[PDB]
């Protein structure tokens, strides 16, 4: 990929930082899905939920 | 709008008691947009695009 004349550019964000996002996604699925509206927050553990 | 407002998950005593700021925080923000019409604005872009 060097060597032919091109390249791959760096994703935007690092392998890191996707994470972070799934972790909060992952901490947010058990609080959001209990009542409609975005508004609030709910994270009630996950067996309950 | 106070019909709506009820529906997405307002009680109604704030509703019935503060539609003085709401019908202000709503002015302003039909009003905000109106002098926003320029490069920071997403759409116009994609509409120039």
């Amino acid at each position: 990929q060097y060597v032919a004349g091109y390249k791959v550019l760096p994703p935007l964000m690092d392998v890191n930082m996707e994470a972070a996002y799934t972790s909060s996604l992952l901490g947010s699925i058990a609080g959001v899905g209990w009542t409609a509206g975005l508004s609030s927050f709910a994270a009630i553990p996950f067996a309950q939920s | 709008i106070f019909y709506r407002l009820n529906g997405v998950g307002i009680t109604q005593q704030v509703l019935s008691e503060n539609q003085k700021l709401i019908a202000n925080k709503f002015n302003q923000a039909l009003g905000a947009m109106q002098t926003g019409f320029t490069t920071t604005n997403e759409a116009f872009q994609k509409v120039q695009d």
